[PDB]
């Protein structure tokens, strides 16, 4: 959709003018590693060697994850930085939502009352004031390129809250299933 | 404890016990009326244990318990002899 | 999600290990290389999981379940708010 | 031995269109008198007669309505006396013996059994007309004590039952598997049959919920 | 004029459409297949079964307000207009269930409600939320009159919050939504005071603004103010046996008052005993195993002077809401103290909010692909 409507996702113009057809923003986050590529048989030949008599390094990596939960704030520091990503990004996004309203309807409402109060011009002469007024605010159409990455980074928060989900859910799954002894 | 450590201070050492606690060295029950100051097990293990991450404790570090130790201690201990 | 399946497979290899170790000496002369090594690292299982037997620790981690569910709970309230914020844009 | 005989016809009448027009006050009313005579109950048979009396206030009888009310008081704490009050207009609620039995029902359902048995006529025309009325009343007396009580005094249970001392006290004690207690109570229930906490066993609130959180 | 001639026209049209649906909804599956195939809109022919039904429920009792004794309209409605639509083969759509709802509308108006077991048993059709709202609306009143308020309180909260997901969008109600919303509010407010402090069932349906208003009322009613019970009855007395609205409030005819008296005299005697029970149980179970001193101390609050303190307390204890006992040897009043917990009001919302994301991308991603 990015590729069709181009160039490219331009901010002040060509933002909502491509968000009219409405480009999709996150689409085909492609799969990664499924098949025995046969760059493997040699890796299997090291795997079998390190699963065999030389089982010091395979168990080193097995034992290494013991201290990634010992002292690390896997949840606390992450949900902190992601919550401060919320307070900064999402709330200035809401200030952008009020400011594009401070222009499209708020300012526009008394741009309309500027047009209408003079009987929409004079018969014999201009019509100077009507043509001079409606001075279009710097946002005339949504400012929808800040708001593009806007959606994509409020969804970065979505896949960051899906992170925070699988952190707490399967950790406390293992707690209430394992400990009861 | 005031007898255990006979430094030049009695008062300033007591408010140096809490000064260490409030400024994130260890965990103690500060200002008890009867003056019973326990350390606990473990109840607030985050970062004010090792002050913050770098330990002030040579080969003592006695057993506290927290997260992921569950899975990886269970398979570490398993696979030491396997 | 399926590192839980990996952790399961690991815990059952431990079980199938411990079973033959027992039943070999249950007959006669088994658990030679296990008694105070795998037994040393069976009390090393219960060193870190479970916590000895505190039902106040049951209370602690079901109160943590209350905490962690409520972290992701408003994560899902932000999930809905993502659409209600940036997609009112699409009117 | 008349309940199941007319139950078929009454069942066919109440699951049809023969319950809105006052034309079926010759079978339902006789079934109310059968309910009285046998101590067996069907609620809609009474409720249909009450509807036909409420809708067209021209056929409101006294004996049948009193049989309906008393048969509602026998099967307490079921909402039979509720549906009795739900139709009978206040003008009809001040006729003999409808008003008296409405006062009896007010005292029974609120568990004023002492004031009930006191203000009640000890021998009325229709208390014998309803077979096992006295039985069904004292069953409902003992019902609330069986559910919401622990240990009762020797005099206090006889007072709850009404106008007894020891004879019928012991007859109603030994009936519902109630024992004696030392100096000096009737063992109704255990001392652990009071609190019965309904839901402080909450917050296993993870397993089935994280089935709808995995995604 | 302008009312009675239009009422008669409407009634005639409803009996005509009652006959049309009575004939071709038993054996024939030809006109039904025609109505599924040719008219693509499934709306109008499911609308008729509620639009006509609600104005028929209106016009029936509107006429009965004049013809109070020896009434025609209710007999014409129930036996001929409703039962003819009820006892038939189910129309395999949202018509079969709405015919049972059309009968249950008048089956509730009439206080002869016992076939709640049959009406739900024979309703084996797919309970579409549109019909489920009217199900829990009408069936709720049966559980309210069943004097089991601990079970009845749960039913009215579903219809009053309206999270049932009803989206029509073709005036299906019809023209009377705020009336049903206010009726569910008043029935929920009635159920709230009867149990407090047990619920803890009044957060969901109506939230903290009106909850605090009805909460202050609820505390006043329990503490002994009868003004709250008066308000609660006065606002609810039409809502039990109101058709949709009466004909015309006049002074000359004595007919219009007789049903209004029938409405007042019925649902007063029921709720007055509930209001008494609310004050009987009002006082919180502060202590469990009370000794004789402050047993007599709490006998004072129950009812003192003097005579008949002990027997009156016994009567107040036997109300299915006071499980206690007397230990005559030790002199020990061993009573219950039933309390509950809160925190799991955040359990059905986590799923609601996942579907609230889906809700966030229902209309907007409809726009999106109507916009491309």
């Amino acid at each position: 959709k990015l590729m069709e409507v181009c160039k490219e996702k331009d901010f002040s113009p060509e933002a909502l003018k491509k968000a009219n057809i409405t480009f999709e923003h996150m689409f085909e986050e492609v799969p990664i590693v499924i098949k025995n590529s046969h760059l493997i048989n040699v890796l299997m030949w090291e795997l079998e060697k390190k699963s065999a008599v030389a089982d010091k390094h395979e168990l080193l990596s097995l034992a290494s994850s013991n201290h990634l939960g010992k002292n690390l704030q896997l949840l606390m520091d992450r949900v902190d930085e992601m919550s401060q990503d919320i307070v900064k990004y999402n709330t200035y996004m809401r200030n952008t939502s009020k400011q594009q309203q401070q222009k499209h309807q708020y300012q526009q409402r008394r741009q309309q009352e500027n047009m209408q109060r003079q009987s929409r011009g004079e018969p014999p002469l201009p019509e100077e004031d009507l043509s001079k007024l409606f001075k279009p605010p710097q946002p005339p159409a949504r400012m929808d390129s800040l708001l593009i990455a806007g959606q994509i980074n409020t969804y970065c928060q979505n896949i960051k809250e899906f992170t925070a989900q699988n952190l707490g859910k399967l950790f406390m799954a293992q707690a209430l299933q394992e400990y009861n002894n | 404890l005031t007898s255990l450590v006979p430094f030049v201070d009695a008062f300033q050492l007591e408010r140096a016990i809490v000064d260490a606690a409030r400024h994130c060295d260890l965990q103690v029950r500060i200002d008890h009326t009867s003056r019973t100051l326990s350390f606990g097990s473990d109840l607030n293990y985050a970062t004010r244990e090792d002050a913050p991450i770098g330990p002030h404790l040579q080969s003592m570090p006695s057993e506290q318990i927290r997260n992921q130790l569950t899975a990886m201690s269970s398979v570490l201990a398993k696979a030491l002899e396997v | 999600s399926d590192l839980q399946q990996v952790g399961g497979a690991s815990a059952r290899i431990q079980d199938a290990l411990s079973t033959v170790l027992q039943y070999a000496e249950d007959v006669l002369s088994g658990k030679v290389s296990a008694d105070n090594t795998v037994g040393r690292f069976l009390m090393s299982l219960v060193n870190q999981v479970p916590k000895i037997v505190p039902d106040d620790f049951e209370t602690m981690l079901n109160s943590n379940i209350n905490d962690l569910l409520m972290v992701t709970y408003l994560a899902n309230l932000t999930q809905s708010q993502i659409a209600l914020n940036e997609k009112l844009v699409n009117l | 031995a008349m309940f199941e005989q007319m139950r078929a016809n009454v069942g066919k009448l109440l699951k049809g269109i023969d319950r809105y027009n006052p034309e079926n006050l010759a079978t339902l009313e006789r079934y109310v008198e059968t309910q009285a005579k046998e101590n067996a109950y069907d609620l809609e048979a009474n409720l249909a007669v009450l509807k036909l009396y409420q809708f067209n206030p021209a056929f409101f009888q006294t004996t049948v309505t009193a049989q309906i009310l008393l048969k509602a008081l026998t099967n307490l704490p079921h909402t039979d006396f509720t549906l009795c009050k739900c139709m009978i207009d206040q003008a009809h609620q001040e006729e003999r013996p409808i008003r008296q039995i409405l006062y009896l029902g007010d005292l029974l359902e609120t568990c004023h059994f002492q004031a009930f048995w006191q203000a009640l006529d000890e021998n009325m025309d229709l208390l014998e007309g309803i077979t096992g009325f006295e039985d069904s009343v004292r069953k409902f007396i003992c019902h609330v004590v069986g559910i919401t009580y622990q240990h009762i005094d020797r005099w206090l249970l006889a007072e709850m039952l009404g106008d007894l001392t020891d004879s019928q006290l012991k007859m109603w004690m030994s009936k519902y598997g109630w024992s004696a207690d030392e100096s000096g109570q009737i063992f109704i229930c255990s001392q652990e049959e009071s609190i019965k906490p309904k839901n402080i066993v909450e917050k296993i609130d993870f397993d089935s919920v994280s089935s709808i959180m995995a995604s | 004029q302008w009312l009675w001639d239009i009422i008669d026209e409407f009634i005639y049209q409803f009996q005509s459409f009652s006959q049309y649906r009575c004939k071709t909804a038993k054996k024939s599956e030809e006109e039904i297949d025609f109505l599924r195939s040719n008219p693509k809109i499934w709306n109008v022919h499911s609308v008729l079964n509620v639009l006509h039904s609600l104005v028929d429920k209106s016009n029936i009792n509107r006429q009965l307000e004049v013809y109070t004794s020896g009434g025609d309209p209710e007999s014409v409605a129930g036996e001929y207009g409703r039962h003819s639509l009820y006892k038939m083969l189910g129309y395999f759509s949202l018509v079969g269930l709405l015919r049972l709802h059309s009968l249950l509308g008048d089956y509730y108006q009439a206080i002869k409600v016992l076939e709640n077991i049959e009406l739900n048993k024979k309703s084996m059709y797919s309970r579409v939320p549109e019909c489920q709202v009217t199900t829990y609306y009408y069936v709720g009143f049966a559980y309210l009159m069943m004097r089991r308020y601990q079970d009845a309180i749960r039913v009215f909260a579903n219809i009053l919050l309206y999270i049932q997901r009803t989206k029509s969008m073709f005036q299906r109600t019809t023209y009377k939504y705020e009336m049903i919303n206010k009726q569910n509010e008043q029935m929920h407010a009635l159920l709230a005071i009867a149990l407090t402090m047990y619920p803890m069932r009044i957060d969901e349906s109506i939230h903290l603004q009106l909850r605090e208003k009805y909460g202050d009322k609820m505390l006043r009613m329990q503490k002994g103010d009868p003004q709250v019970y008066e308000e609660l009855f006065s606002y609810s007395c039409p809502k039990f046996l109101s058709p949709v609205v009466p004909n015309y409030d006049s002074v000359h005819p004595n007919y219009h008052k007789e049903p209004f008296l029938q409405q007042l005299k019925v649902f007063s005697d029921e709720v007055q005993q509930q209001a008494q029970l609310s004050t009987i149980r009002s006082f919180l179970k502060l202590y469990t195993t009370m000794p004789v001193a402050k047993l007599a101390g709490f006998l004072d609050l129950t009812e003192q002077e003097f005579r008949i303190q002990l027997l009156v307390f016994k009567h107040k204890m036997k109300n299915l809401v006071w499980t206690s006992g007397i230990s005559a040897l030790d002199g020990e009043f061993q009573s219950a103290s039933e309390v509950d917990f809160y925190i799991d009001k955040d359990m059905i919302h986590i799923a609601d909010t996942k579907v609230a994301r889906r809700y966030g991308d229902f209309f907007i991603r409809q726009i999106h692909k109507f916009e491309e």
